[PDB]
């Protein structure tokens, strides 16, 4: 409501302090608008990590996903942020969530060559044979994008 | 012996009017220039015989409606005259192959950058992503624009193949619409895949994406010459250019023909035909309005040649060289609506690509295939 719009604003904004006067007049750490967004998909694309943790500790659902099929690690993996992707696997988060197009973070991470991100979602159990809509799987995203050094790392399929 | 000039209030009718002025120093035919509000809706309410203005100004587009009903006279300029003009825009006053109006001006859609955070601007969309990224860790936006009308997305929807009506020498088939096609679910996906990812949003409007820009907050936006002059008011240190290539293939604007046509029930035809061919379509007739009330790119090759040493000018001109002349049939009005309809939707995850464009290929008047 009020608040809620305010909370997804300042985690966009990564207004920590902000963040925190929120929570303590009763803002909606799950609020959700329109398309599904939640202020830790906020935090997670922006990359403001002392964010994420304090959404999660107040309850924050790890796996939630927007309209598109995107979860709070989806944007992190896409967006280079291996810190939160990290936090985000600790709490719980689906290291083989797709989106409404099939694609999982580790998809999203091939895309630009996150070969640390690739490594912490390979060991949380990334699924590498996953394939998505358009029947392809994280190796075939990193040919797709010219990325030949992930592309060679990822042929352990 | 009096000409009546219908034009807009934002035009320079006052240059305009100093044409008029000349013709009425050679000829002794009292000149008249208007610029009623409503004057477009109310032209085919006063015109429809009566009387009305002898000459009216206005966008193209809507002088398909009015040779519809018989409300303009058919021009008919000669070989030589013709080639004064840019070929392309005789193509947008035309109406069941009959030429209905003069071309005027040209208006197009181009790429606004900040030189000062964008030296060189992206050739193509496929780049955006990476830069926004890029961008976004310097506390910067690569992209904003006005994604609520159909008008600022098409460019990019179209790029790839589709189209509004089908244009074939002279004529649209009205049956033929090309937003189900796909080259325009390949755009729209595009386009989708950028709010998805967050590169931008999708309830950025037109004062959003303005103001931002404007206040140095994203490096590019897209919107056509009556944008500039605010943002010399900003200061901000920009450039216009030619839009970004999707697939290879150069977005194609829209593009809008300021025309004057000529009033069917008019009495004094010769007159309205001598006025516009031999004084207004000159260089100095057009610099005459121009200096009033800048026209952006012109279809007088003459002068659009000296207008364009001014590179915003030579980007509309390339812009619009390359765009889809807007339809000027009654079948468009359903088209906005449509077209606007399933792209807000597909960009809100409402609908998906297919299901929104195939709704608005039906809504357009067109037959899914």
């Amino acid at each position: 409501s009020d608040l809620g719009r305010k909370l997804l604003e300042a985690a966009r904004a990564g207004q920590d302090d902000e963040v925190r006067i929120l929570m303590a007049n009763g803002a909606d750490v799950n609020a959700a608008d329109n398309t599904g967004t939640t202020p830790l998909h906020l935090a997670a694309y922006s990359g403001h990590l002392e964010i994420v943790e304090v959404l999660l500790k107040h309850g924050a659902d790890v796996d939630a996903s927007d309209v598109f099929g995107y979860t709070p690690l989806h944007l992190a993996a896409y967006w280079g942020h291996l810190e939160i992707v990290e936090v985000l696997l600790k709490n719980g988060a689906d290291v083989n969530a797709m989106d409404s197009d099939g694609m999982t973070p580790l998809h999203l991470a091939a895309k630009w060559g996150y070969l640390e991100i690739v490594e912490v979602l390979l060991k949380h159990g990334a699924d590498v044979n996953a394939q998505d809509k358009f029947g392809k799987t994280a190796f075939d995203i990193s040919i797709d994008n010219g990325n030949e050094d992930l592309a060679e790392i990822l042929q352990k399929l | 012996g009096k000409l009546v000039i219908w034009i807009n209030g934002d035009k320079g009718y006052n240059g305009l009017a100093e044409v008029g002025k000349k013709f009425e120093k050679d000829t002794g035919i009292k000149v008249t220039v208007e610029h009623p509000d409503k004057l477009e809706e109310k032209f085919p309410q006063v015109a429809a015989t009566g009387d009305g203005p002898d000459i009216i100004f206005w966008a193209h587009d809507r002088f398909g409606g009015y040779a519809q009903s018989g409300l303009l006279a058919e021009i008919t300029p000669d070989k030589a005259f013709q080639d004064k003009l840019y070929p392309f825009t005789w193509d947008a006053v035309r109406y069941n192959g009959k030429l209905i109006a003069y071309p005027i001006a040209v208006e197009a859609l181009s790429l606004i950058y900040n030189k000062d955070l964008l030296p060189n601007p992206p050739k193509t969309w496929e780049e955006i992503p990476a830069l926004d990224k890029e961008l976004k860790a310097k506390g910067k936006s690569a992209l904003m624009f006005n994604l609520q009308e159909p008008y600022f997305t098409w460019p990019l929807i179209a790029a790839d193949g589709g189209y509004a009506f089908k244009y074939e020498n002279g004529k649209y088939d009205i049956k033929d619409v090309g937003v189900d096609n796909a080259g325009a679910k390949a755009g729209l996906t595009f386009l989708v895949d950028l709010i998805k990812n967050k590169h931008m949003n999708a309830d950025t409007d037109y004062s959003i994406a303005e103001a931002a820009f404007n206040k140095g907050e994203t490096a590019m936006t897209i919107n056509g010459p009556w944008a500039w002059s605010n943002i010399d008011t900003s200061k901000v240190n920009y450039g216009v250019t030619v839009l970004p290539t999707f697939k290879g293939q150069p977005s194609k604007p829209f593009v809008g023909v300021l025309s004057a046509g000529i009033n069917a029930a008019s009495p004094n035809k010769e007159l309205a035909k001598e006025f516009l061919e031999n004084y207004l379509l000159t260089d100095e007739g057009l610099e005459a309005v121009n200096k009033d009330k800048p026209l952006g790119a012109v279809a007088l090759k003459s002068y659009e040649e000296e207008l364009a040493k001014d590179p915003r000018i030579a980007a509309t001109m390339e812009n619009a060289q390359k765009g889809e002349i807007m339809p000027n049939i009654p079948q468009m009005s359903a088209f906005w609506y449509a077209v606007r309809t399933a792209v807000i939707n597909a960009a809100s995850g409402r609908q998906t690509v297919d299901e929104a464009l195939k709704d608005a290929q039906t809504g357009s008047g067109g037959t899914p295939g």
